[PDB]
RNA sequence: GAUGUCGGCUCAUCACAUCCUGGGGCUGAAGUAGGUCCCAAGGGUAUGGCUGUUCGCCAUUUAAAGUGGUACGCGAGCUGGGUUUAGAACGUCGUGAGACAGUUCGGUCCCUAUCUGCCGUGGGCGCUGGAGAACUGAGGGGGGCUGCUCCUAGUACGAGAGGACCGGAGUGGACGCAUCACUGGUGUUCGGGUUGUCAUGCCAAUGGCACUGCCCGGUAGCUAAAUGCGGAAGAGAUAAGUGCUGAAAGCAUCUAAGCACGAAACUUGCCCCGAGAUGAGUUCUCCCUGACCCUUUAAGGGUCCUGAAGGAACGUUGAAGACGACGACGUUGAUAGGCCGGGUGUGUAAGCGCAGCGAUGCGUUGAGCUAACCGGUACUAAUGAACCGUGAGGCUUAACCU
RNA sequence: AAUUCCUUGUCGGGUAAGUUCCGACCUGCACGAAUGGCGUAAUGAUGGCCAGGCUGUCUCCACCCGAGACUCAGUGAAAUU
RNA sequence: CACAGGUGGUCAGGUAGAGAAUACCAAGGCGCUUGAGAGAACUCGGGUGAAGGAACUAGGCAAAAUGGUGCCGUAACUUC
RNA sequence: AGGACCGAACCGACUAAUGUUGAAAAAUUAGCGGAUGACUUGUGGCUGGGGGUGAAAGGCCAAUCAAACCGGGAGAUAGCU
């Protein structure tokens, strides 16, 4: 099974008009600290939702 | 089930016995028969065993004429008046399915005793 | 019990071995038990009895392995399946007795016969 | 279907599933603290506090019992003794994961599992 | 006449004096609560909106509540509406119970469906597998020959073929009422009706004898 | 510069010269059963023995086992038995190599689907302010089979033998849907037995590996063989047909005027989809009522302040599920996990005590362990925000109202 | 009949039913005696027929354990046109 | 090809075993150079299947089944 | 004693599935045949193309065989495409 004949390069743009990525919805912040951290999950260093686990 | 299990808590019938996957029971069940309505009688051996609120069975094997007979009673069913004992008997066993291919000496079942 | 299959006799005269060679009662009809007459055919049959192998009649299956199941759900089931030849013009049995305990299923007018022999239920 | 079945195959035979947990589990039971995946956490989870609800008793068979599961007597002890009396009380969430995610070699979501008293 | 919400979680038994073990699907009617009556001359036909359940009015959007509001507000977990025929109800809450059925011995009993999703052709077709052995090449349960050739040129619609099985209405018709029992809000009936448990389900007198 | 043969399998779709069931005319039609023709395509329309067979013959069924078109429908779907390769042999022909519309034993069947087309399922935009819902129902699809028994009535009919109509009741076969409450299956996530061997120092107790090592039983879930329901009645308009009153045509006539019945076909009734029904419909509820400028002026464009309803995103998840989707819940909490109690399932743990030389037995103990289950419980995880979406809705006419 | 065209010859056996199979008949289209005739114990991954056991081969498929398929991240083909 | 193929000789531990079979191990050497999820149809390799039991099919194809040692015992036919 | 029996290595290749843009230009998996013999295997040698070798299939003679591969006659000839 096999093209019968070359898909025109319109043909394949409009197959990838779904293949367009996302953004991110804007990631949230910590209150202890100004961590510009991913919502409901560990920030750079060890915050989270205030507190601060995790060692260093 | 918290709704439901009171229509079965309703209807379970607390006039039952002891078990056992050995016990003999001589089940009491209704018949009709024709114009009758007799107490026909099933003397047997418990292999299997219920357990499941009101749905439950016993199954017991008897043999009758030559011939291995097996019936599995739903416990709470008005057709099943009274059920007996007889006699109890040590398994060590849940299911004693493995006397479908036994009979006398081999299908032996040394009783419970205390 | 579905073509082919091997019953038991439960009368007498060219008794064991009797093949099932189709399940009457309608197109297409699977299978058979309780007490549905079948197309029989005597595989063994005994030196002298009343039928000898190879005769094709017809049988009620007195007795089955599957069983039978009434209301409240017990069942009642054998360790074998059985039936009765059956004279092939005009129903009823042929054998003068019946061996192994039946089921009231077949407490019918025409199944009659047999229901009122020794065993039981 | 999956139509109201409970737990996680992962990926492989529970013959294997069944050790890497038994080690990752006498793995957290030790240091505490682990790094895995989110999913092969949120399992980890239900394979340690019945192992920590079971240490609340000392006994000996429990003991033993605690043997059978993780084959390590160096952490049966530190669970009746440690963890044990640790969550003498505890309810029974004995356990965090810490979100994380994101690893390097697979974009394979990552966690922190830990003991909720770890903090010192 | 009209029908009543409920919600399923049934499947028993209930012995009868005789001896009878009668299958039984233990639907659940809290009483439903007209939310809103439909005539011919702001709607075009004489229909009846009900509800039952109960929202946490947490998960309510404003617009709902204001419209439990515009009439006998209660929540509920959503609304339902009831064609109904020469008789009406009262705008507000006219709260109608299981007890709508007593010498009722029709039913339908309506639920979602199954969800099976996987489908793929045999299951939800009932289609037949070609030999498990005697060769057969990766083709044991699979359609095997959708259309005819050149003639026929493409396939016919309707075709049988795999597909998402479950998820839709369905009904039931017929089934006998075993016991009406409101009070606790029960309705029995013979016994299996789609659905699984806390599936809405839409039970009204049988349209059929 | 290749359109793979016959039969089988799987899956079909149409025709009507209809096999069954339905409606009728004539009969050398008593009845029951037939015969032949007319109408009718809704639905249904056999398992085996022999052979590669198709077919056919035969056994035994059924209400019936229809005829035909679809590349003698169907190999980028299956088979490879027949049939054209190369091996070999027989009969036969030829001096012979070899040959046969003769036979015989053996003999590699490829393709990850771009386009159309189907089956499912999403993402856009459009429906003219934006939303959350509930409908209406144009249309489209699904389903349409039928036996036997009984009552009528052993009556009508009939010399009897035999034996209805019509109408009603019950229970089946095959098929479809649904659901696990029952009966069972499975259940490598539960419990136990056991063979070999390795290890945890050894005893004891355990764990690894050997198809889950072998095996016994089994929860939830999923299931069929299990269980419950369904192809209906009834309407409309008819077919063939039967006719009424009726002239042409002194009568006669079903028709020319004019009226009435009439079938599983057609329209509807039943179940499902369904407003992209661009002819985009309807009803209920909810939200937004700050300022300015450039202007090449009804056309705007642009700025700041504002961001609602609702949505989405993320997280805990589901009898939902390939992914999307759809549903529940997010501390104003039972949404998952854990935890408690129970259930169920296994089947009486370990330790200790005692009896026996011992294997082992009894006691503690019906123990121990126990999942997807039930009831409950914030112990852990479901963070305040943030993101999107706005700021009163074009014109023309009509109706009211002012 | 590894040989028979008519051919599923005819009969018997086996089967509920056997164009195959076995035993016969002889009407050998077109067997026949070292391009050997007819037999033959044993042997055979040899051709045909039958039976017991056995079973998901099938009636009619159901559940379950694993490798793909589906999802994400990295690398990244093909024939064809 | 850092390819499930091919390649001659030597050595030969423990338990069980007839054994260089086989299973579990020693010495020793390895987890096979994409991983992380999900728990769909369908394909591949397996496990268990009610009742029936070759009805399948060209054909029991494929499966299932049998499986050891000792002893008892064993037909036609035969070149003994 | 045995071209004797069962069965590893070793030799072989009857069956099925899978593979068929393969892991592989013939293999993998589960079965299967021989296994003290006309057995099997290492090293080296000898037969050369109309020639070799062949327990005979036209089989093998470097993934090639009804006449090998390489270079030449050579721009063979092509009433055909
Ligand atoms: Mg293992
Ligand atoms: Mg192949
Ligand atoms: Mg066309
Ligand atoms: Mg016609
Ligand atoms: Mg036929
Ligand atoms: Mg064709
Ligand atoms: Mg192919
Ligand atoms: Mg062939
Ligand atoms: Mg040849
Ligand atoms: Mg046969
Ligand atoms: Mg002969
Ligand atoms: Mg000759
Ligand atoms: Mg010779
Ligand atoms: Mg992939
Ligand atoms: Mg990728
Ligand atoms: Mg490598
Ligand atoms: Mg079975
Ligand atoms: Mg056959
Ligand atoms: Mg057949
Ligand atoms: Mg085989
Ligand atoms: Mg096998
Ligand atoms: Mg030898
Ligand atoms: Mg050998
Ligand atoms: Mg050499
Ligand atoms: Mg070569
Ligand atoms: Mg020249
Ligand atoms: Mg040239």
């Amino acid at each position: 099974a096999v093209q019968q004949n070359k898909p025109t390069r319109s043909k394949r743009g409009m197959r990838r008009s779904h293949d367009a990525l996302t953004a991110v919805t804007s990631l949230s912040v910590d209150k202890t600290s100004g961590e510009k951290h991913l919502r409901h999950h560990i920030t750079a260093d060890g915050y989270y939702r205030g507190r601060k686990v995790i060692a260093k | 089930s918290n709704i439901i299990k009171q229509l079965e808590q309703e209807q379970m019938k607390q006039d039952v016995p002891s078990f056992r996957p050995g016990d003999t029971v001589e089940v009491k069940v209704w018949v009709v028969e024709g114009s009758k309505k007799r107490l026909q009688a099933f003397e047997g051996v418990v292999i299997a065993i219920r357990n499941r609120g009101l749905h439950s069975a016993f199954t017991v094997r008897k043999i009758s004429n030559g011939e291995g007979v097996e019936r599995v009673f739903q416990t709470h069913s008005p057709v099943v008046d009274s059920i007996s004992v007889k006699r109890r008997g040590a398994v060590r066993k849940a299911k004693l399915y493995y006397l479908r291919e036994r009979t006398g000496k081999a299908a032996r079942i040394k009783e419970r005793l205390n | 019990i579905q073509e082919q299959t091997m019953l038991n006799v439960a009368d007498n005269s060219g008794a064991r071995r009797v093949m099932c060679i189709k399940v009457l009662g309608g197109s297409h009809r699977r299978y058979a038990g309780v007490g549905d007459i079948i197309k029989i055919t005597i595989k063994e049959a005994i030196p002298r009895g009343k039928v000898k192998k190879g005769d094709v009649l017809k049988a009620v299956v007195v007795r089955t392995k599957k069983g039978v199941r009434r209301p409240d759900g017990s069942v009642i089931r054998f360790d074998g399946n059985a039936c009765v030849l059956l004279n092939n013009n005009s129903e009823q049995p042929i054998g003068t007795r019946i061996f192994g305990p039946v089921t009231r299923e077949l407490r019918s007018e025409k199944f009659m016969k047999i229901i009122s022999l020794a065993p039981e239920v | 279907m999956r139509h109201r079945k409970s737990g996680r195959q992962l990926n492989r035979n529970s013959s294997h599933r069944q050790a890497m947990f038994r080690n990752m589990a006498g793995s957290l039971v030790r240091h505490e603290i682990i790094k895995t995946t989110l999913p092969k956490a949120k399992e980890l989870r239900r394979v340690v506090e019945p192992l920590i609800t079971l240490a609340k008793t000392d006994s000996v068979a429990n003991r033993r019992l605690a043997f059978a599961r993780t084959r390590d007597n160096e952490i049966v002890a530190k669970l009746f003794n440690e963890l044990g009396p640790r969550f003498a009380s505890r309810a029974g969430g004995y356990t965090r994961i810490l979100k994380c995610g994101f690893r390097a070699g697979d974009n394979a979501p990552m966690a922190y599992i830990e003991l909720v008293d770890r903090s010192e | 006449m009209i029908g009543l919400v409920g919600k399923k979680v049934g499947m028993t038994r209930i012995f009868t004096e005789d001896g009878v073990s009668i299958p039984v699907t233990v639907i659940e009617v809290e009483a439903n609560r007209v939310t809103q009556v439909k005539d011919l001359a702001n709607d075009g036909y004489r229909a009846i909106q009900v509800t039952t359940g109960a929202k946490k009015a947490n998960r309510v959007t404003k617009p709902e509540a204001g419209h439990f509001a515009k009439a006998g507000v209660e929540a509920g977990r959503g609304l339902w509406e009831f064609r109904l025929a020469e008789g009406e109800e009262f705008t507000v809450g006219q709260s109608i119970s299981v007890e709508l059925f007593a010498d009722v011995k029709k039913v339908d009993v309506t639920g979602t469906s199954k969800g099976k999703g996987f489908a793929g052709t045999v299951k939800r077709w009932n289609f037949r597998t070609q030999d498990a052995t005697h060769g057969n090449s990766l083709s044991h349960r699979v359609p095997g020959s959708i259309g005819q050739n050149q003639t026929p040129g493409k396939v016919f619609k309707g075709k049988k073929m795999a597909g998402q099985m479950g998820n839709e209405r369905v009904t039931v018709q017929s089934l006998d009422v075993v016991r009406v029992d409101a009070e606790r809000n029960l309705l029995l009936v013979k016994g299996a009706v789609p659905g699984a448990t806390g599936s809405d389900l839409i039970v009204k007198p049988a349209v059929k004898a």
